RNA sequence: GGCCAGAACCAGCCCUACUGCAUUAUCCUGUCGGGGAUCAAAAUCCGGCGGGCAACGAAGUGCAAGAAUCUUGGGUCUUGG
RNA sequence: UCGAACCACCUAGUAGCUGGUUCACAUCGAAGUUUCCCUCAGGAUAGCUGGUGCUAGUAGAAGUAUUGUGCGGUAAAGCAA
RNA sequence: UUAGGGAUAUGUGGCGUCAAAACUUAUGGGCUCAUUCUCGAUACGUGAAAAGGGUGUUGGUGGAUACAGUUGGACCCAACCGAAUCCACCGGCCCCGAAAAUGGAUGACGCUUAAGCCCAAUUAGUGAUUGCCCAUUAUUCCUUUGGUAAGGGCGGAAACAAAUGGAGAAAGUGUAGCCCUUCCGAUGUAGAUGUGGCCUGGAGGUUAGGACGAAGCUUAUGGCGUGAGCCUAAGAUGGACCGGCCUCUAGUGCAGAUCUUGGUUGGCGUA
RNA sequence: CGACGUCGCUUUUUGAUCCUUCGAUGUCGGCUCUUCCUAACCUAGCGCCGCAGAAGACGCUAAGGGUUGGAUUGUUCACCCACUGACAGGGAACGUGAGCUGGGUUUAGACCGUCGUGAGACAGGUUGGUUUUACCCUACUUAGCUGGAAAUUGCGAGAAAAAGAUUAUCCGUGCAAAGCGGACGUCGGGUCGCUUGGGCCUGGCGAGCGGUGGGUAGUACAUGGUACGCUCAUCACC
RNA sequence: AUCGAAUCGCCACCUACAAGACUGGAGCUUGCUCCCUCGAAGGCGCCAAGUAUAUUCAUGAUCACAAGACA
């Protein structure tokens, strides 16, 4: 499936004032499902850095930055997720993908699946392509081999929608319930 | 189940021919026990004639051990008072596939009543079944698309004859008996269908050109 | 709230079947007819039936 | 016939098939160098420079008003004729 | 019939307590809180509610904002006051 | 959050059977195996569990060693061999910790290429942003009813016999509502009020019925009214009174007060 | 085994609460009787020990079975005597009063102590003091009648059967083989339509396998009563 | 024999078996190559006993349980 992450791109500011005749600019890189979660995310992470509100600021762009021609890479993604016992935890791990988006949109249902952290509580701190030789783990290192080759086993193959049936014959394909 | 003697009468009386109801015959040997059920339960309330063979290779996920354990813990459950009236824990793999049907079936209305009579099981492959003609399977409640191989598994025969079942033995060797009367039977009869296969062959050569011509674009020739 | 089937209670007793095991056999006599001494025995020589008086 | 039923059209509604504007550069290409891995390559990856439209069945990105008339959509025993 | 007999009457004795309380539809629709009471299973009394309306139908409108201008000592913080 | 209905959409909750929906959806990714209260699927619901522990598996964080570490030979110590190891800590799921009295409960069955847990989609790297199923909710259509209701018409326009277009048209609170169009509300205990709202005995008026059958009584006698009820039909019922309308009037409407009186009745052909 | 601490479980103790019951749910103990629980006393296995042996400690799986006789007390409880493999702890409306018992507690009589001027009071002592009803419904215990698979109906057709002109058109044997072994004939009539030496009914003769009855001989078996040989009569297949 | 019914695919080629970490067969190089019947059909049945030279179909009047049904 395509990702259920957006690469956005939201550049803001405080609204000017007779303080800060002209204020500074901020870009921010956030993986969010639509461009109204980026901006909400824009602006929690301008109020705790740079304690600027929503209300007294505005918003230059909201645009999504395109994915790249997927090609088979690995990407090293910098994340971090809140947890009451434990804090913020900080890690940096690696997986195949074909996007940036793909691959931030993978480290989500790991860290769901692996730590039980949801979206929320979770800040991607950088995500980037990386050679094969920076790789450090085995399990993504070994798609690295010229001649990575396996066969498809335990595989459950279900006929198409329109073909599908409840009883057939034992060893043939005639449907005698469909 | 004797036909009564009027039944007989009247049946002489029209004429009529031997009649034969549309029966579906599924082979329950590796399908999952309670997937192979509710399909046929929801088969059943559509109004589908079911006999079902060879439940005691029904498989359960896990261990023998644990499930065997879990139909114990079943066992325990008795009305104290009077163990009579209570529940009735039968032993037989066909009537362990019938009571799996039965649950998930509304049981105390006319309705539920009829589907579930509608249906039939067996353990092997009885004799007025072997010859009714074609059996079926259920692709989605089979063993070898639902299990991971890695699992241990139970067979149903296997687990009802440690916990009261008494007929494995004899279930064993009429399957045994049946298999080496059909593997015979197929024996022979495979110069008819060597025979037919080759009359097919034949045909193409005697029959009209453009007849051909529209087998190959099919893809039947 | 029920009366359990492990009470007593007033009933039929006696003319249940039974099956008693481990009878040993003492003695197969013959008819009387064909031999009249059924209860004479090697150590007690009196020719009796099997029969008590 | 004040009964049952099927097709026709009419109006009103209710579902659909038919899509344009803007945006895209952390992108697209070619080339030099590095770096990589090979039996030798290639690729993933990093820079400098030169070109650019990944291109309308490119993108699952923002908004879409596209007269069921042209080009006879379906439903109305859910309406009335 | 006795820790005050029986009969008739005063006597339908009184009861803040228990029980009961007979047709339909329609427009509206609560309170268990305030104060006083030998008050605490009850009442008066405001509130809530219905009915009747009166007055020139936006007049003296608001369980809400904004702006301006007042009021405060709880959450926090402090013991280096 | 509620007038009587239809259609179309939803809310909460769901789509393996029970049970409508993925006839067990995907051309989504991970995690988990749990043997006698039988792992788990328990928002509220604490409606059942903690400290502590695990060399079960799956992830992170920070360090150290590497021609290592482990074997084998020899001579606690160094040398062979040909790879990656080791130490500390923190998560996820699972497991131990975990003993009660009728047989029993993720609701039951069952489920482990989940039908469990976390996350994420709507037919799927194809070309766009509504998968499907259930309400007395929403939208819309028809009907009823009531408004703090909003409007229009009401000086008969003309013409028109039967044999062979019609009917109505009231200046109106309330009726079979004067008629038509339009908009909005509609549940409700205690309680209030209204009703050209229903019903009963009697009186003043009025208008009728009855020996060709009054009252009363009977009903698979239908019709009308949202309803109280009204009316007709039949009696192989009855035998002399009585209906409608306006007004007046009261000992005026019963399901139950261990209610009163009378009769009946299961227990019972029983003790 | 476990101080100082600390985390739990249990409802076999008391307490806290006042939700249910005041036009009444019979309130203690015992007797009797059944069942359940396991935190296991004995009994079955198994670890571990400061386990040499013997006797024992601790722990694990396991509630199938068993767990007593008495003195004092209304007592539950307690204590002692004695037996024993052991004399484990509990629940079931503090199980069980239309099952009993009524010693106790809790009326009215009466005595004592203390208290009160007194009538009277005292989880202080004492003695005496009515324990009602089942024939109803379920439950249980036995005891009878009797439908019924569309669980009463549909005519709604499913065999843990056979294996073929579509079960018709023979019977054995064989593997749903290859084959092999057998089968009462004959002469007429009548009736209907896969035309195949047709199906069906029926008559006259002659066989065969038989049933029944009579006669007659040996023999078996428990030995009165059946069977077997031979021979007649009759019936059936026909 | 009431009895008019609802059901609408037949088979003497499916009506044998087993495996889905792999059953068409080989080679060694163990995931590739080669060979084959090329690994994705149980057979028939759907109106001339067969793909042609044909042939009665009405008025059962335009839907209605097929007004018939032994394939
Ligand atoms: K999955
Ligand atoms: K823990
Ligand atoms: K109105
Ligand atoms: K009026
Ligand atoms: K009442
Ligand atoms: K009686
Ligand atoms: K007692
Ligand atoms: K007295
Ligand atoms: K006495
Ligand atoms: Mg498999
Ligand atoms: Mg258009
Ligand atoms: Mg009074
Ligand atoms: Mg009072
Ligand atoms: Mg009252
Ligand atoms: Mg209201
Ligand atoms: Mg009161
Ligand atoms: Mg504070
Ligand atoms: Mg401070
Ligand atoms: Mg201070
Ligand atoms: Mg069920
Ligand atoms: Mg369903
Ligand atoms: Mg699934
Ligand atoms: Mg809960
Ligand atoms: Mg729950
Ligand atoms: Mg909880
Ligand atoms: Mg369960
Ligand atoms: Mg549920
Ligand atoms: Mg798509
Ligand atoms: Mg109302
Ligand atoms: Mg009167
Ligand atoms: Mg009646
Ligand atoms: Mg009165
Ligand atoms: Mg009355
Ligand atoms: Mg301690
Ligand atoms: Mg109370
Ligand atoms: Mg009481
Ligand atoms: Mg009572
Ligand atoms: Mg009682
Ligand atoms: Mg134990
Ligand atoms: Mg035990
Ligand atoms: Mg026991
Ligand atoms: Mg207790
Ligand atoms: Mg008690
Ligand atoms: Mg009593
Ligand atoms: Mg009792
Ligand atoms: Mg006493
Ligand atoms: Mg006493
Ligand atoms: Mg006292
Ligand atoms: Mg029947
Ligand atoms: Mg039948
Ligand atoms: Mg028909
Ligand atoms: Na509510
Ligand atoms: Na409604
Ligand atoms: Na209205
Ligand atoms: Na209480
Ligand atoms: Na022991």
């Amino acid at each position: 499936v395509k990702p259920h992450l957006r690469h956005y791109q939201v550049v803001g500011r405080e609204s000017p004032s007779e303080k800060n005749p002209e204020p500074t600019v901020y870009k921010f890189e956030v993986f969010a499902p639509n461009f109204v979660v980026a901006k909400s995310r824009f602006w929690r992470m301008m109020r705790v850095k740079n304690k600027v509100k929503a209300t007294h600021g505005d918003v230059l762009s909201c645009k999504v930055v395109k994915d790249a021609k997927l090609v088979a890479r690995n990407y090293l993604v910098d994340i971090a997720y809140y947890s009451q016992r434990c804090g913020y935890t900080r890690m940096v791990k690696e997986f195949r993908d074909v996007s940036k988006t793909g691959a931030v949109s993978q480290a989500y249902h790991d860290l769901a699946s692996r730590h039980r952290a949801r979206y929320h509580n979770i800040e991607v701190l950088n995500v980037k392509s990386i050679p094969d030789h920076e790789v450090k783990h085995l399990s993504i290192a070994q798609y690295h081999a010229p001649n990575l080759s396996f066969p498809l086993l335990q595989r459950r193959t279900k006929a198409t929608r329109k073909d599908r049936a409840i009883f057939v014959k034992k060893n043939t394909k005639r449907a005698v319930v469909a | 189940a004797f036909p009564s003697r009027k039944d007989a009468f009247r049946a002489q009386r029209k004429g009529a021919k031997k009649h034969r109801p549309e029966i579906i015959v599924i082979d329950l040997k590796d399908h999952v026990l309670g997937r192979a059920a509710a399909v046929v339960a929801k088969q059943l309330l559509l109004g589908k004639k079911i006999t079902v063979v060879r439940c005691e290779q029904l498989n359960i996920a896990g261990t023998e051990i644990r499930n065997k354990i879990k139909y114990l813990q079943y066992l325990r459950k008795r009305k104290l008072t009077n163990p009579t009236k209570g529940p009735f824990h039968h032993r037989a793999p066909s009537d362990v596939f019938v009571r799996t049907v039965r649950s998930m079936l509304p049981r105390y209305t006319k309705r539920g009543m009829k589907a579930l009579n509608s249906l039939v099981a067996y353990e092997g492959i009885p004799p007025n079944v072997v010859r009714t003609g074609g059996r079926v399977v259920i692709p989605r409640a089979q063993r070898h698309v639902c299990y991971r191989s890695e699992r241990p598994y139970t067979v149903l025969g296997n687990m009802c004859k440690h916990v009261g079942w008494k007929y494995s033995d004899v279930v064993a060797n009429l399957e045994k008996a049946r298999v080496e009367k059909a593997s015979r039977h197929h024996e022979k009869q495979a110069k008819l269908r060597d025979a037919w296969k080759s009359a097919r062959k034949e045909a193409l050569a005697k029959m009209p050109k453009h007849n051909v011509e529209v087998l190959k674009k099919f893809g039947y020739a | 709230a029920r009366v359990m089937y492990t009470v007593a209670r007033a009933g039929q007793h006696g003319y249940h079947h039974r099956t008693q095991l481990n009878k040993k056999i003492y003695q197969i006599g013959r008819s009387v007819a064909v031999e009249p001494n059924q209860a004479t025995t090697t150590y007690d020589l009196t020719a009796k039936t099997i029969t008590p008086m």
